[PDB]
């Protein structure tokens, strides 16, 4: 009875899920930083255990999404599902995960099989960010910061273009360079470094 | 109280910085050495965060991440500011109390110096 | 005022009649000087009977003048006894075509007619709105009167009669949130701009949260139990489900339901559990036996 | 001048933040509710054991009035009271 | 006066919400056949807009 | 403190200090 009480408790389940999640993340980090070495098949834990993880995660997500309440029209459930921005981040997550798996299947494109996983890895970080809203204090701050950051991100573009034009004018004034590499360098890195 | 709070936030922020660093480390170079790997994963990126970007060991979507981190730091600052305001009321009475405690102790203290 | 006063004085002097004073009340309807009608007609000796008053009550329901309806049900009117399915039929028929409700019923009925003021059509539309109750299905006397009438009032976008009907509704809050969701949908579908804003200006959820706060201040556990139930009037569905459908965040913002969630959050020894105590309990699996924290 | 413009942008950000302080204390609450009800839904098993939990679920798939009345009365009573 | 004008207009727009969108652009006989907007612009009655 | 951390004489904790 005491065991059922301790384990079945929802909060405990969430705590354990967080622990296993952080462990997932760090273990996948190490597996990528190690199994990167052999282009061929690779260590077992690197690919097989990873596929087991991602398959289980997708299974839990899809079940929670589809079979929670009732067997209503799939179109209505889908329209609800796609509306959520966290659902959007998870969708681009699955996209990046499958793209990374497909590129890891590719031994000739080693640069691709590396960069796709590199860009992908930030996904689990992002999800862990959203998975910490439980506690009282910082929750509301994070929630409001989401919308505020959206509104501000709409703003940044203009000032960035302004800085770009400033850099372009100064560069075209300083050293009046057909090499595209050095041109793009003096056009982008010099002003950002300034 | 503000610092008693911010201890939690400093964890998620640090982890995010570490994630950016690990991404950049697996991005730049091809190492078994545990000390060298941990160094190139943790010390070099935090060094790039404070203006130490060793392009000789990095150069044979970073701009978006950099500006997003700058904005996130600004939002942390705004959090601190928003939290700062409310406290002043209860702070008045609490500090008043602390003052009495300090004064009664000081009168209790003897005349001689600590040496 | 004095006109009707003299009219009823003369009517009374000539005779004391249920039907004469009936006609006099029918006059007083449009004038709506109820503060005088109650005094002259009812404070007097003459006694009323359910039938005459019930016909004029049907009239007054069409009038959308609630105060008289209140006085009438105070006159011993048994709307429960009055209610028949056909009454509801004729009433739902009795609406302005200006009402977007009327156009909606017309278009639903037109779609039904092409496929192959109708109770079936109304049930169809309501089910399409909530899909939480498929209740629907003249001489047959229909149970759950006040629910049905309240629903009719909210549909007609008449707020006062709605409040009165809620005042004697059996279920506590469920109907209120149902109404909030429905009127939100209608406002989203409202045609005329000012009419749309006025629709949007309902604020039933305020009433819901208030009643909930009241019951919570008293029971504080039975109130919890209340939130979790099944209501036969509503296809035996949980209120929380309704809150989800309406997406009325305000109601959730009430601390009471928050403490309830905090309770469910653990399942055992919820309120008393330091975070470090929980972490240590996770550390050694014998803490539950150790009796370090209550259970 | 660019520095001053950037500072005023940061001031705009702080203004938009401080202006929106109201709605959050409730919106976060609602989000928390969805969160709790979902976590109550998650099976006890961990991600690696989530497959085992799903298999067990598929296997299990293959394998009052007086009191409520009293509560109804109490609630209506409270309604008249308020 | 600007407050008087704005009050009148607010009321007559709340009433109909479409006839209002006629009163603005319509010509006015008494003032030599001109638009209400032109008078507003000339007035620089910023609050009105 | 002005961003001049000369690791050439510093590298042959601090993160908490910075934060």
């Amino acid at each position: 009875t005491r065991w059922r009480k301790f384990w079945g408790a929802p909060v405990t389940v969430f705590l354990g899920n967080v622990v296993m999640y952080f462990a997932f993340l760090f273990l996948f980090s190490y597996v990528l930083l190690v199994d990167f070495r052999p282009p061929p098949q690779g260590p077992s834990g690197s690919e097989v255990t990873l596929y087991f993880w991602v398959f289980t995660l997708v299974l839990e997500e899809i079940r929670q999404g589809f079979f929670t309440n009732e067997d209503t029209r799939l179109v209505k459930k889908f329209t609800l599902y796609v509306e959520d921005n966290w659902n959007k981040c998870d969708m681009v997550a699955i996209f990046l995960f499958i793209v990374g798996v497909t590129c890891r299947m590719v031994p000739s494109v080693f640069e691709a099989g590396r960069t796709v996983l590199a860009i992908d890895f930030m996904v689990f970080t992002l999800r862990l960010i959203h998975i910490f809203a439980i506690h009282k204090q910082l929750g509301p701050k994070i929630i409001i910061v989401e919308r505020m950051m959206k509104d501000v991100f709409f703003f940044l573009f203009f000032l960035s273009v302004w800085l770009v034009a400033y850099g372009v004018t100064t560069q075209a004034l300083l050293h009046p360079d057909g090499r595209l590499e050095w041109i793009f360098r003096r056009v982008l890195y010099r002003p950002y470094l300034q | 109280r503000m610092m008693k709070d911010v201890f939690f936030f400093l964890f998620f922020l640090s982890v995010w910085l570490v994630a950016y660093g690990v991404t950049t480390q697996a991005l730049l170079h091809p190492d078994g050495r545990l000390e060298w790997i941990f160094r190139r994963v943790l010390y070099r990126p935090y060094l790039q965060i404070f203006g130490q970007i060793p392009l000789d060991e990095i150069d044979e979507l970073v701009t978006f991440l950099l500006v997003t981190n700058v904005l996130l730091m600004n939002l942390l600052i705004a959090m601190f500011s928003y939290t700062f305001q409310v406290v002043q009321g209860n702070a008045d009475m609490f500090w008043k109390f602390q003052r009495y405690h300090l004064i009664v102790e000081y009168h209790g203290r003897p005349a001689l110096a600590p040496p | 005022t004095v006109i009707l006063k003299a009219l009823v004085k003369a009517c009374k002097s000539h005779s004391r009649d249920a039907q004469d004073y009936l006609d006099e009340l029918k006059l007083a309807v449009a004038w709506d000087r109820v503060d005088i009608a109650k005094s002259e007609i009812f404070n007097g000796d003459v006694e009323w009977k359910s039938c005459d008053l019930e016909e004029v009550m049907t009239d007054a329901l069409v009038s959308n003048k609630p105060d008289f309806v209140r006085l009438f049900v105070d006159s011993g009117a048994d709307m429960a006894e009055f209610l028949t399915y056909g009454r509801l039929q004729q009433l739902y028929h009795s609406v302005s075509p200006k009402s977007l409700l009327f156009e909606l019923l017309e278009r639903k009925h037109e779609e039904g007619r092409l496929t192959l003021f109708s109770l079936h059509e109304v049930s169809r539309v309501l089910k399409d709105f909530l899909h939480d109750a498929c209740r629907g299905f003249l001489s047959r006397k229909s149970e759950d009167p006040w629910r049905d009438l309240f629903l009719w009032a909210v549909l007609q976008n008449r707020y006062e009669m709605a409040t009165y009907f809620w005042a004697m509704g059996r279920e506590g809050v469920a109907a209120a949130l149902a109404a909030c969701k429905i009127i939100k949908e209608m406002s989203h579908l409202e045609k005329e701009a000012e009419v749309a804003r006025t629709m949007r200006e309902a604020k039933y959820e305020q009433l819901a949260l208030d009643l909930f706060s009241e019951c919570y201040s008293n029971s504080e556990d039975r109130a919890f139990a209340l939130l979790v139930r099944r209501n036969h009037s509503w296809s035996r569905t949980t209120c929380l489900h309704l809150a989800t459908e309406a997406d009325a965040k305000a109601f959730f913002a009430h601390d009471g339901v928050q403490a309830f969630l905090t309770k469910i959050w653990w399942g055992d020894m919820a309120t008393g559990t330091p975070i470090l105590r929980l972490l240590g309990a996770f550390t050694c699996p014998a803490l539950i036996y150790t009796n370090l924290i209550s259970f | 001048t660019n520095v001053l413009l950037m500072n005023l942008l940061i001031a705009m950000f702080s203004y938009t933040f401080q202006v929106v302080q109201g709605n959050a204390d409730m919106f976060w609450k609602f989000q928390r509710y969805h969160l709790i009800v979902e976590y109550h839904g998650r099976p006890a098993l961990a991600p690696p054991f989530i497959l085992l939990s799903h298999l067990s679920l598929v296997l299990k798939q293959v394998f009052p009035d007086p009191v409520d009345q009293k509560i109804i009365t109490w609630e209506t009573v409270q309604k008249e009271n308020f």
